[PDB]
Formats: C-alpha cells, sequence, structure tokens
C-alpha cells in the first residue's frame, strides 16, 4: 500500500484508514511526512518542558511563586506573560532562518552532520528514521492529553497522578 | 556480526549506538562473554532475592550472627563480617578463572538437535533476569535510604502472598 | 628449567619436592607469574604493616569510620564495611586482568644491559617479602586471638625505636 515511505511498524502497520497517501500528489506526500516530522521534534521538546518545571514546583526547588496558583504550565500565561511571548518571538526568528535557509522538499536537514553523531551503516539510518518519527507521534499525543487534562481540572500531571489514585507516592 | 546466536524478534539486531562497528571477532567474543556470564548471575540473584523471602539456611554464617537474623535484601552486605564476604568472592573467583567445581562432565547434557534454540533462550533470560535485578535493585536501596519514597512497601513488591 | 632467571649461590636451584619437574614451559611461566605476583603484593604488605603504626592517612573510609581508629594488621578488616572492602578488591581486580591503570609506558624504563640483574633482583626481594609477612601474620594473627601471647605485647617488634 505505501510508496517507500520509511514509516510503518508492525503494532499496526499502514495506518491510513482515511485515505490521504492515495489522493495526494508526489510533492503532496513529501510536505506529509515533513509536517510529521516537524510537529514531532515540537511536541518531544514540549512534553519534556511541561514535565520538567512542573515537578520542580512539585518538589518545591523553584521557590514558592513558580507556577503560583496551581502548579499548571499552562499558569505561564498569568504570571510572566511577556516571557512567553520573548520566547515565542526568539523561535519565530530562527524559524524564519529556516524558512530562508532549507529549500521546499528538506525543511528537516539542519546540515548537523559533524556537529553531532549519526548511524554509520544504512539499516540502522532507516531504523532511527521510525524512531524518531515513532516517538515524534507518541508525543504529539502526550502534549494534546496534557492540555486538555489540565484545562479541564487545574491540577498539574504529578498531582493528578497522586490524587485519584493511580500512583502510589 | 549480523548473524550471531542473539537476533531474535522483535527487534532483529540491537546495536542502536553502534558497538559492533568496527571489531574483531575477539571483541564481539569477549561482549558475548561478558553478556552471558551478567545473565546467568543476574538470574541467580533474583531467584536468591526470592527464596529467603520463604526459606533460610539453617547454619551460622559468621561467628554469631546465624542465617535466620539477617535482612533480606541491599543489606546483609553490612551484616556479615567482611573475612567472609572476601572468602566467598575469591571462592566464586575459583569456579570463575580457574574453574574448578565447576565443570563436571554431568553438566554438559548432549541437547540433542535444540543446540541453537537452548542457547538463544538461555541468553533471553539472561537479558531479562538482569532488568529484572535492577529494577529490584532500585526498590530496596532506594526504600532503605529514605523509608517510603516508593508507596509500595515489602521487598518483593509484586508477589503477595509471601506477604513480603 | 635449571637455567632459567631465579639462581642465585645460596641454594642455587631450588627445588626440593620436585614440583618444576615434567611441567611444560607454558605452566613454568605461569608459576614464575605466580611467583612475582606474590612477591610484590608481600613487599607492599610488610610495608603496610609498619607504615599505620606512626601515621594514620586521615580520611573517612566509609561514612562513620575514620582512618584515624580502627586498629591495624587483622583487625582492620572487620572494620571496614564489606561493600567497602568489595568495592576495592573489584578495582584491584581491574587494575590486574584488565591491565588499567597500571599500563603507563613511561613507568616501564629501558634497563639496558641490566634487564637481567634487576629482575633477580626483584624476585630475591619478593622471596624475602613473602617470608616477612608469613611472620608478621603469625605475631599479629596470633595475639589478636590470645592477647599478650608469645609476649612481646607490641607489632613490629624487631623495630622497637618506632614504639610499636
Ligand atoms: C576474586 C574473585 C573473582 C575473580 C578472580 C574473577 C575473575 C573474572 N571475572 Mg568475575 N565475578 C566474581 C568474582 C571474581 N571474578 C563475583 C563474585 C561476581 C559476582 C557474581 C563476578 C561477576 C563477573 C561478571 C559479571 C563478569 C566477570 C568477569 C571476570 C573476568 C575478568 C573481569 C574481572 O574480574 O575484572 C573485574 C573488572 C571490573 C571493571 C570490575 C567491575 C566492577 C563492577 C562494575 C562494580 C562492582 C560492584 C561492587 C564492587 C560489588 C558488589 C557485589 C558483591 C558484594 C557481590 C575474570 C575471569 C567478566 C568476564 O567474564 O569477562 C568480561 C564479566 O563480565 N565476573
Ligand atoms: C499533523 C500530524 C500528522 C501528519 C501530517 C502525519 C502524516 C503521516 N502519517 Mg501520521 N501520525 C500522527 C500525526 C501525523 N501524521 C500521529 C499523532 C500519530 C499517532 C496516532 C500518527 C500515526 C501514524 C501511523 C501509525 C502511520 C502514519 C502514517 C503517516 C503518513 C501517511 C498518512 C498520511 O497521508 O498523512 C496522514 C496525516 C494527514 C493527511 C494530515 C493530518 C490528519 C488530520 C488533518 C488531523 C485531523 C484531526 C485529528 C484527528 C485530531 C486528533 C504521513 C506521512 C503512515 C505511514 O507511515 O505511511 C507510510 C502510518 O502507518 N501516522
Ligand atoms: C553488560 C551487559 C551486556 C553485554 C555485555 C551485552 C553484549 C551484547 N549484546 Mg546485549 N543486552 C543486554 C546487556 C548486555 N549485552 C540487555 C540488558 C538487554 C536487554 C535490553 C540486551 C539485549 C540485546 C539484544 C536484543 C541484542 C543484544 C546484542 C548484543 C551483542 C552485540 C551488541 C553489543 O553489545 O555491541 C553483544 C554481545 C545483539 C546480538 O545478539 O548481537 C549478535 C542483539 O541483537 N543484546
Ligand atoms: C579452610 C578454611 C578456614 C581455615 C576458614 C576459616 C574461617 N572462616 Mg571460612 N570458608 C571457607 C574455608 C575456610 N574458612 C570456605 C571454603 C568458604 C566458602 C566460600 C568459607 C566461607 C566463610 C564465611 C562466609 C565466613 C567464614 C569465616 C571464617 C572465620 C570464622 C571466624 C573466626 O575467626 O574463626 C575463620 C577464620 C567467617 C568470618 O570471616 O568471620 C570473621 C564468615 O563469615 N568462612
Ligand atoms: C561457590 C562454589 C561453587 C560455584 C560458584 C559453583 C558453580 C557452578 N557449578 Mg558447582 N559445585 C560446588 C561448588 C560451586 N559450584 C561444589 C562444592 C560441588 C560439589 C557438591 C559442586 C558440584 C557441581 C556439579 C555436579 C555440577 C556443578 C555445576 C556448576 C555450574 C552450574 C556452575 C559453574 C554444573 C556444571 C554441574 O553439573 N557443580
Ligand atoms: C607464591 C609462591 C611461590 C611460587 C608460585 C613460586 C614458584 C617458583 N619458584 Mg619460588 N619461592 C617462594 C615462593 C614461590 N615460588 C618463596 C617464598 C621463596 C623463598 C624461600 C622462594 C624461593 C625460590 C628459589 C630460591 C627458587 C624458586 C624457584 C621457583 C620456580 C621453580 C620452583 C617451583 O615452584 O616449581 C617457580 C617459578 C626456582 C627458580 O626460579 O628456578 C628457575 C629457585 O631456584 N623459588
Ligand atoms: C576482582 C578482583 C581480582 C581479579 C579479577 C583478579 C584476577 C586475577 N588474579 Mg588477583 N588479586 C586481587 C584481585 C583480583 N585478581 C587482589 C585484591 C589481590 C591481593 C593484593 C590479588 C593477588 C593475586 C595474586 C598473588 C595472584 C593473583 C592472580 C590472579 C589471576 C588468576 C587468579 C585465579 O586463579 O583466581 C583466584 C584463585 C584462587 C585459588 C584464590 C586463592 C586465594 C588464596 C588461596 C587465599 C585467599 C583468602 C581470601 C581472604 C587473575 C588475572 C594469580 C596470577 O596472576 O597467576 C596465577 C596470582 O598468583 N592475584
Ligand atoms: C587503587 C588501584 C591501583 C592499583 C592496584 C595500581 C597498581 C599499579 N600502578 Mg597505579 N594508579 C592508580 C591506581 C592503582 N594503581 C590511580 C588511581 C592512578 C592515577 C593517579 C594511578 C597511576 C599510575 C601511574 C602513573 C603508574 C601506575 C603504576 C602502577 C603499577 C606499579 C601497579 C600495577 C605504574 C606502572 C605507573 O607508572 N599507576
Ligand atoms: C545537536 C547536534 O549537533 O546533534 C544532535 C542531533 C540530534 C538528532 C538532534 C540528537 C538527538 C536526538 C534527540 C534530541 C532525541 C530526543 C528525543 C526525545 C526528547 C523524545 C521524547 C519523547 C517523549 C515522549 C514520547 C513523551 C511521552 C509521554 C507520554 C507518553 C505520556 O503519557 C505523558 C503523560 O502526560 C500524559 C499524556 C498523561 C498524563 O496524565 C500522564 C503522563 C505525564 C505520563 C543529538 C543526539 O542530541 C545530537
Ligand atoms: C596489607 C594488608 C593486608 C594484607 C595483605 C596481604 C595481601 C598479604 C599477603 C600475604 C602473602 C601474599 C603471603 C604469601 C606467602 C607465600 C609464601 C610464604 C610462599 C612460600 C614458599 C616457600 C616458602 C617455598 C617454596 C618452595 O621451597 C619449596 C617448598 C620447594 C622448592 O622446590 C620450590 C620452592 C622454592 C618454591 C590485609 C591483611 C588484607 C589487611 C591489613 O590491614 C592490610
Amino acid at each position: 500500500a505505501p510508496p517507500g515511505l520509511v514509516g510503518a511498524l508492525p503494532p499496526v502497520g499502514f495506518f491510513d484508514p482515511a485515505g490521504f497517501a492515495a489522493k495526494a500528489s508526489p510533492e503532496e506526500l513529501s510536505r506529509y511526512r515533513e509536517v510529521e516530522i516537524m510537529h514531532g521534534r515540537f511536541a518531544q521538546l514540549a512534553v519534556l518542558g511541561f514535565i520538567i518545571p512542573e515537578k520542580c514546583a512539585y518538589d518545591g526547588s523553584f521557590g514558592d511563586d513558580f507556577l503560583a496558583p496551581t502548579g499548571r504550565a499552562l499558569e505561564v500565561f498569568n504570571t510572566d506573560p511577556l516571557w512567553l511571548g520573548l520566547t515565542l518571538a526568539v523561535i519565530s526568528a530562527l524559524e524564519t532562518v529556516r524558512l530562508i535557509e532549507t529549500e521546499p522538499g528538506t525543511r528537516t536537514d539542519a546540515k548537523i552532520e559533524s556537529l553531532g553523531w549519526r548511524p554509520k551503516t544504512e539499516s540502522e539510518y532507516i531504523n532511527y528514521q521510525v524512531r524518531e518519527l515513532q516517538q515524534g507521534r507518541l508525543a504529539m499525543l502526550a502534549f494534546a492529553g496534557e492540555v486538555a487534562q489540565e484545562l479541564v481540572n487545574d491540577k498539574p500531571l504529578l498531582v493528578n497522578l497522586q490524587d485519584s489514585g493511580f500512583v502510589s507516592w | 556480526f549480523e548473524n550471531e546466536l542473539g537476533v531474535i524478534a522483535p527487534t532483529g539486531f540491537f546495536d542502536p549506538l553502534g558497538f559492533t562497528q568496527d571489531i574483531d571477532q575477539e571483541k564481539f567474543d569477549q561482549y558475548r562473554t561478558a553478556e552471558l556470564k551478567h545473565g546467568r548471575v543476574a538470574q541467580l540473584a533474583v531467584v536468591g532475592y526470592v527464596v529467603p523471602e520463604f526459606f533460610r539456611w539453617g547454619f551460622d554464617i559468621a561467628p554469631g550472627i546465624a542465617c535466620a537474623d539477617v535482612p533480606n535484601g541491599v543489606a546483609a552486605i553490612n551484616a556479615i563480617p567482611a573475612l567472609g564476604w572476601a572468602q566467598i568472592i575469591f571462592a566464586i573467583g575459583a569456579v570463575d578463572v580457574r574453574g574448578w567445581f565447576g565443570n563436571f562432565d554431568i553438566g554438559k547434557p548432549d541437547l540433542k538437535g535444540k543446540e541453537e534454540e537452548r542457547a538463544l533462550q538461555e541468553l533471553q533470560h539472561g537479558r531479562l533476569a538482569m532488568l529484572a535485578i535492577l529494577e529490584l535493585l532500585r526498590h530496596d536501596s532506594q526504600n532503605l535510604v529514605k523509608p517510603g519514597f516508593d508507596g509500595l512497601d515489602n521487598l518483593i513488591t509484586g508477589l503477595p502472598f509471601l506477604y513480603n | 628449567f635449571e637455567n632459567e632467571l631465579g639462581v642465585i649461590a645460596p641454594t642455587g636451584f631450588f627445588d626440593p619436592l620436585g614440583l618444576s619437574k615434567n611441567i611444560s614451559k607454558e605452566k613454568f611461566d605461569e608459576y614464575r607469574t605466580a611467583e612475582l605476583k606474590h612477591g610484590r603484593a608481600a613487599m607492599l604488605a610488610v610495608l603496610g604493616y609498619i607504615a599505620p603504626e606512626t601515621y594514620r592517612f586521615g580520611f573517612d573510609i566509609a561514612p562513620g569510620v575514620s582512618t584515624y581508629d580502627i586498629p591495624n594488621g587483622v583487625a582492620a578488616i572487620d572494620y571496614i564495611p564489606a561493600l567497602g572492602w568489595a568495592q576495592i578488591i573489584f578495582l584491584i581486580g581491574a587494575v590486574d586482568y584488565w591491565g588499567v591503570l597500571g599500563d603507563f609506558s613511561f613507568g616501564k624504563p629501558d634497563l639496558g644491559d641490566k634487564e637481567e640483574e634487576r629482575k633477580l633482583q626483584e624476585l630475591q626481594h619478593g622471596r624475602l617479602a613473602m617470608l616477612a609477612f608469613l611472620e608478621l601474620l603469625r605475631h599479629d594473627s596470633q595475639n589478636f586471638v590470645s592477647p599478650g601471647f608469645d609476649g612481646y605485647d607490641k607489632m613490629i617488634t624487631g623495630l622497637p625505636f618506632m614504639y610499636g
């Protein structure tokens, strides 16, 4: 069914119930894959960002005002809004650098070849691409869930776990 | 080295961080020896954690002490005199390097046909036991440094029948 | 084997019990390796049984114990906790089997036209140091069991000026 995209794994297979990777063009599928990779990268970072500041609030490690009322990371919109604005601005600037340099079709290769490590063979690479994609998918789901849950009952993740009797700490 | 005992589903060849990239057969043989020995030790260690929870020997390790008073987990490395621990260590070493009270020919059965399958099974069990021994060590040591810190009481938390 | 290194004038070839007849050169290599290692360790012993009698380092070996109070000799063992002893034993082994922290090439000199004379000096010193350690252990242990035995209450009896 698929056209050679490195994705697709044993748990399910080629997951495409709605029929999008048959009604698209050769360039459209490339853009879809890029969209996937990028969303995942951001998400993964955002999940780690939700976890660590919130925990540092739970452990009294940043003072008694860090995420003041509850401890939710969605509370930065109340305490320090301009900091969040400037951070989104810096992200936007570096991503404008991306949009300028990278050309249509790439938009994912940061040319970070020597600055980091990489698998030496070729099969392992295919595996690492599949991994990046899978971690990104799981992170997308996790971020959506965290945001929805916190907007439902204003309460941090670890505390929502502690209450309601889902952990043992 | 993509075809050597240890390749089993789901993960075909689990060398993600490129360790078998540029190595000769000697180094991979050393790695396999370390893996097999580690696995065997881990399996014996897990069995050792479980069994003293419902049975203790009838002798008296160390001058006093007695085998039925010693704590069960990460402790008992500080409740047995150091000389006895050193002697046990060196005896295990004698069995390890010299291979002494550990090579009896009645210990190498004729695995008619099934040799490779049984080697693969032994390696996989070693892997599982290595992870299990890590979990047991973490739970015990953490709940020893600060009683609690996990909520889960008891040392072998998982088999509640032993009431421990 | 009556021409290999290790023959001096008092007792030229020492082998009364015939422990080196019919052996292959591989073994005699292993025997010489054991002799050299034991000799070096015995020298370091006969030097570590003396130094603490007038100079204790100062640090804390374990969380509560101080190397200012632990008695010297076959008594310090049961003071340092068994985990610390083990953590040492394994590091000494790391230096002994994998040859780490002990193979720095600038420690191996070029004895030139003396490499057959300094090796013999090393071996003979080791032979003497082994017997010295035997005597020190005898005195130490015999008095640690029954205090006052042999009458010479001190440790390094032969060096009275130290005030053992
Ligand atoms: C004096 C006794 C003695 C001797 C001479 C040997 C000899 C050997 N062992 Mg060995 N071993 C022993 C006791 C001994 N063992 C005991 C009691 C255990 C625990 C079951 C093991 C577990 C063991 C494993 C798992 C492996 C060896 C390996 C080896 C080989 C070389 C590596 C080595 O020892 O350097 C030691 C070098 C080190 C760097 C030591 C590592 C220290 C670890 C990481 C942390 C130490 C934790 C702490 C100090 C000990 C707590 C446990 C203790 C209280 C029981 C060699 C044949 C290795 C092998 O076959 O080839 C690779 C190997 O993989 N041994
Ligand atoms: C820099 C350079 O030069 O080279 C670089 C190149 C390159 C490639 C960048 C490099 C790399 C790789 C990197 C950085 C890889 C990073 C990968 C990363 C960071 C992957 C995160 C996954 C997180 C997940 C899946 C979250 C799960 C979370 C899940 C599934 C949850 O359930 C969360 C949860 O909330 C729910 C939803 C409900 C809550 O009630 C309960 C909890 C809280 C449990 C290197 C190695 O750095 C070198
Ligand atoms: C330093 C220190 C410690 C220590 C220690 C250590 C490691 C001490 C080590 C002691 C050690 C290593 C003692 C070896 C003796 C070997 C001997 C005597 C060999 C004799 C061999 C003899 C006498 C002769 C043999 C033969 O002549 C025969 C019989 C016939 C001939 O044909 C052949 C030859 C010539 C070979 C403690 C205790 C751990 C704690 C303390 O706090 C600090």
